[PDB]
């Protein structure tokens, strides 16, 4: 159906308007995703630092406790 | 505005619409994964 | 073709500029993802 | 002659083929980008889990060492 399945100039224009809108919304959504990904990155960096510091606190407590014990079982 | 021009523009414009349907689903998936990123340091 | 080729020209041009904008955001996204790989190492 | 800032039919079709090319490129890049998102999510999950497990290991080690210290202090 060549007549039906072929767009008029006005329908082509309408389609162009719609693709523009979809592409703009796409662009803006990706900007927001990048902002949020940068946030997730700082969060994960801060978190891993906190974890390392807590791990160290515990290694140190454990070593001190193991030592206080020996320094009396003697 | 010739027949050939309108037929070729129509084909192209329909193809662009198809591809963008695929793109926006890709974006939807991106959004989902990003949402899950916010839960990694929780529990 | 009067102002329908005029109108179509502007429509096509804007679409091209907008898709270019999407590519830049995608490029930034890929850069952030590279740094995420760096985080685990 | 056609005006400079207005596409001829031939130029309009050329510009349409360029959009198809660019859009297709975008789609494939997006698929790649989402594969990367998923790969990073998987790596970060594994990584955060490892650090929790390592914190917990030293926390338990410290706790038991202190308990041992107290019970054997008498």
């Amino acid at each position: 159906h060549p007549n039906l399945d072929t767009f008029t100039p006005e329908e082509l224009l309408q389609q162009m308007k719609e693709l523009l809108t979809e592409n703009h919304q796409l662009k803006e959504a990706m900007k927001l995703n990048n902002q949020a990904m940068k946030g997730r990155f700082e969060e994960l960096s801060a978190w891993t630092e906190k974890q390392k510091e807590e791990r160290q606190f515990f290694e140190i407590q454990s070593k001190e406790a193991k030592e206080r014990l020996m320094a009396l079982s003697h | 505005p010739s027949s050939n021009t309108l037929v070729e523009m129509t084909l192209g414009m329909k193809k662009l619409k198809e591809e963008m349907e695929g793109v926006v689903k890709e974006l939807a998936e991106n959004n989902h994964i990003l949402e899950r990123f916010g839960s990694l340091t929780m529990d």
